[PDB]
RNA sequence: CGCCGGAAGACCAAGGGUUCCUGUCCAACGUUAAUCGGGGCAGGGUGAGUCGACCCCUAAGGCGAGGCCGAAAGGCGUAGUCGAUGGGAAACAGGUUAAUAUUCCUGUACUUGGUGUUACUGCGAAGGGGGGACGGAGAAGGCUAUGUUGGCCGGGCGACGGUUGUCCCGGUUUAAGCGUGUAGGCUGGUUUUCCAGGCAAAUCCGGAAAAUCAAGGCUGAGGCGUGAUGACGAGGCACUACGGUGCUGAAGCAACAAAUGCCCUGCUUCCAGGAAAAGCCUCUAAGCAUCAGGUAACAUCAAAUCGUACCCCAAACCGACACAGGUGGUCAGGUAGAGAAUACCAAGGCGCUUGAGAGAACUCGGGUGAAGGAACUAGGCAAAAUGGUGCCGUAACUUCGGGAGAAGGCACGCUGAUAUGUAGGUGAGGUCCCUCGCGGAUGGAGCUGAAAUCAGUCGAAGAUACCAGCUGGCUGCAACUGUUUAUUAAAAACACAGCACUGUGCAAACACGAAAGUGGACGUAUACGGUGUGACGCCUGCCCGGUGCCGGAAGGUUAAUUG
RNA sequence: GAGGACCGAACCGACUAAUGUUGAAAAAUUAGCGGAUGACUUGUGGCUGGGGGUGAAAGGCCAAUCAAACCGGGAGAUAG
């Protein structure tokens, strides 16, 4: 059966990539929270 | 002509189609075409603002001359053409100076007829004149409501307007809806009436024929659940309420015109 | 031209392997580890200046570093560029 | 030996990321053992002017200088700028690695730029025009891929009767490019004058009027030649470090069949009327006129960067698994067959990572069954049965189309003859003509080849396997095709064409929006929205007291305000 | 050579039965079944956001999640 995760790196970067997060002020707060928590990987990337 | 298809299929039994052998069998005039992308009834918020719109055949927009402001210069009709963007047919005219334009094809017009706009044009179907130069009682179409703005009234297939009275700077018109309206005399109109009058005789015949025209199905409000529509649910078929729009406004009778700006031009409302 | 200070940095090491050896004795081609950002123009000028030979054409490719596992932790070796430098017929090294 | 073979083979995209190859190891991992592995460890491996990306160009859409709007955050949007799933220059065959190759090598090509010289020369865009540039369906003509047979070449003479022949086995391959402009498709051609159009200008486009010529131009599969005295090539002969390596190398034709591929972005036809922009061609303005710049020839230089291994009905992707699931595109051999169904095979790939015995009940999946034949059961659930082609024949009813494959029946293999292979298809040589060629006419060799009739003949059975409708009668509901509760409901539910009422005069009603605005619609009452009904046929009666809606404006009552 | 035409593979679907039900599988397999030129199907990309979307309407669907998604917070809600 067709499961929910059908990967596509183009759609992955356009939806959750770094520049997508930096576009809006809400996405920038996501990066702020993740930097504060000390995440090793801020966003989806290679 | 109006022809009924033979019932070789349940979907073809009731089809009644309109054939016109004088329509151009070929490609339209390229320099007068534009891209006309569909919308699905969505506005710039991406929300459905008009239900039951979607799909249908791809269509290219024909730039129709509704202003007819090329006065003095005669023009000849090259051919009548099918236009998917409107119910009427359009005529490709060729002016004496070499310009080609698209106009609404009036009734009786055919390839080779000569038309002209301006205050000096002859009174005959296809000519465009300011309404103060048109005899009272005549039948016109493609009427402007502001001078130089472009025709906005009586553009559908078979429609027309008759000038019933003229006084001062205004003329009174009887619209196809039966409403008497005042329009200032400097507005333009085209003599005659819009062609393709038998457009209303067609029968689509099957559900798919409406889908080709970009019309999605209409779900009756009484078939929904109470959360979806005021006509709600009920065990079985229950109505027990006054008919309303999906947003609760009473339909079947309630007048919704609220425009005090243009009331001075309405001589008498339709009835 | 290209500055010699730049040329003295693009060549890193001569790649030694079975394929590199047969390419040397069957097609007169040397295989070199070059700088990651080196272009075919820079590699050609550097070999002709430092090794004093005549270069016909340069083919390059980027080698992806392997993901190795040191004890219990995983690491990844660096990527590096490999160059196939073809010399003229009457040249040696 | 068995299995797949429109896949369980081959190749891309996506996604994964070293799983690829070699050496080595067997703790853990592998549903067992493991010397093996997609496991551990080490080493190796991805070569591009032409493939892809990047790049140029835009679609939906995104963002958006100013701008408009909004308590703030922000919303919308102009100029713009991004955004492929689409448009845009160019390479093929052979060889080679343990692992890459249209990338390396060999041979033979091509494209776009830069610079230079020479010859000729009105160039010039953020503008104009052209072009790019476009639907569905259908038809059948020409082809090719490809296959079959013959010929040719090489080999063979048979473990058991026969097998020097009408015998057996194998091979019979060759590209882009360049030249030729064919089947066929489209279009009159040229010159001169004039002109309210293409925002200005225009020699261009459009329009008008003349004269003249009638064949000119564009497009175009394939064939043919060349590419190629080459390469490849059955095999043979050498070595083998027994995997391979080296050397040599015959024929390399014709006929027929033939695509869902190509001509074809064509032709015909229909209505539901079928992207954009750039590259490209052309036109001039400003401007530049020695120049600059353009066209042509030759020379020379440049074509960067990134991707390139491996897996893809998969043990490597999505499913927690080495999971009977899901996963877009390309390729499409033989015999039978209408066929991409099905059966058996080729190329190629596999036997599905526990076995060994035994041959109880019982369960699962199947086979057969005396006599009976729905007595079973909520119910013919399941099973059995029917099943093909041709011909004959076919009811009520009907909206005249249907119903209908109604029902029912007959024939069906093989051999011979008609006819040493017919009708038909294909078409050589020859001959003739030609305004000469990839020409026309005639001509029929050769090849291919149904269907039918008659006679004979075998079996219990000839649509023999796989494959492949059960049929009829009465009736409810819904007209129909379609849609729906992903994961217990597919229906009489929803939709539907049609009908009616009602709103709506355009800055439309209405909807999304504190707003700007957007949809409705680049539409205009033969239009649009809402509501109910639901093809068609015959029809749709009475009630306006209640509730709602519409109209009315006299009177009564009545808010802020006023005081 | 018309058709939301007919028969029937791919493809899409899911009517019946059996199996399975600590499954091979958190919805499948096997044998039959419906549509199969269209209101068809499919790839890539895009848009619509939670009292909101979308819905040929089942309260269906909106990441194995739905009569109001998920995540964090109010929050140690309150619990005769
Ligand atoms: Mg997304
Ligand atoms: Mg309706
Ligand atoms: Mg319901
Ligand atoms: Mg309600
Ligand atoms: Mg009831
Ligand atoms: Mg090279
Ligand atoms: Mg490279
Ligand atoms: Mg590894
Ligand atoms: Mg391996
Ligand atoms: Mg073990
Ligand atoms: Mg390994
Ligand atoms: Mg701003
Ligand atoms: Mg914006
Ligand atoms: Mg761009
Ligand atoms: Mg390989
Ligand atoms: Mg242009
Ligand atoms: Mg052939
Ligand atoms: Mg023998
Ligand atoms: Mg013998
Ligand atoms: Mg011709
Ligand atoms: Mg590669
Ligand atoms: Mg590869
Ligand atoms: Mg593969
Ligand atoms: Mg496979
Ligand atoms: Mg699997
Ligand atoms: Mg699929
Ligand atoms: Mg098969
Ligand atoms: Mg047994
Ligand atoms: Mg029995
Ligand atoms: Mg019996
Ligand atoms: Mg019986
Ligand atoms: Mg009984
Ligand atoms: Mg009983
Ligand atoms: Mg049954
Ligand atoms: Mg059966
Ligand atoms: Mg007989
Ligand atoms: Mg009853
Ligand atoms: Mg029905
Ligand atoms: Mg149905
Ligand atoms: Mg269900
Ligand atoms: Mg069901
Ligand atoms: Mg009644
Ligand atoms: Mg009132
Ligand atoms: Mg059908
Ligand atoms: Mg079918
Ligand atoms: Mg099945
Ligand atoms: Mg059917
Ligand atoms: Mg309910
Ligand atoms: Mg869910
Ligand atoms: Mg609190
Ligand atoms: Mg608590």
């Amino acid at each position: 059966m067709k499961r929910t995760f059908q990967p596509s790196v183009l759609k992955r970067n356009r939806s959750h990539g770094f520049r997508a997060r930096m576009a809006t002020k809400n996405g920038r707060q996501v990066l702020a929270r993740r930097r504060a928590k000390g995440r090793a990987r801020l966003t989806v990337s290679k | 002509a109006v022809v009924k298809c033979k019932p070789t299929s349940p979907g073809r039994r009731h089809v009644v189609k309109v054939v016109n052998p004088e329509l151009h069998k070929g490609k339209p005039f390229a320099p007068l075409l534009e891209k006309n992308s569909k919308s699905g009834g969505r506005n710039n918020n991406g929300r459905i603002t008009t239900r039951h719109i979607g799909g249908g055949h791809k269509q290219a927009y024909r730039i129709v001359d509704f202003k007819r402001n090329k006065d003095g210069i005669p023009a000849v009709v090259e051919r009548l053409e099918y236009d998917p963007n409107r119910s009427a047919n359009i005529a490709l005219v060729l002016y004496k100076d070499g310009e080609r334009r698209y106009i609404l094809a009036p009734k009786g017009l055919k390839a080779g007829d000569q038309i002209q706009s301006g205050v000096d044009a002859a009174i005959k179907p296809g000519n465009t004149l300011p309404m103060r130069n048109i005899p009272v009682g005549s039948t016109v179409h493609n009427v402007e409501m502001k001078p130089g703005k472009g025709g906005q009234l009586a553009r559908s297939a078979g429609t027309y307007v008759q000038i019933v009275a003229r006084d001062g700077a205004y003329v009174t018109l009887r619209l196809r809806s039966g409403e008497m309206r005042k329009v200032e005399a400097d507005c333009r109109a085209t003599l005659g009436e819009v062609g393709n009058a038998e457009h209303m005789l067609r029968v689509l015949g099957k559900a798919g024929a409406a889908r080709w025209r970009g019309v999605r199905p209409t779900v009756r409000g009484t078939a929904m659940n109470p959360v979806d529509h005021p006509h709600g649910g009920g065990e079985g078929r229950n109505f027990g309420k006054h008919p309303v729009t999906p947003w609760g406004v009473q339909t079947k009778g309630k007048k919704t015109r609220s425009n005090k700006r243009t009331d001075k031009f309405i001589v008498r409302r339709r009835s | 031209m290209i500055r010699e200070e730049r040329l003295l940095k693009v060549l890193r090491a001569p790649h030694v392997s079975e394929k590199a050896s047969t390419a040397m004795e069957k097609s007169n081609t040397i295989v070199l580890k070059v700088a990651k950002d080196a272009t075919k123009a820079e590699i050609k000028a550097a070999v002709q200046k430092l090794f004093e030979v005549e270069v016909e054409v340069v083919n390059t490719l980027v080698v992806k570093g392997k993901v190795k596992r040191h004890g219990q932790r995983i690491g990844r070796r660096s990527d590096w560029k490999k160059a196939y430098v073809t010399l003229k017929e009457g040249q040696n090294l």
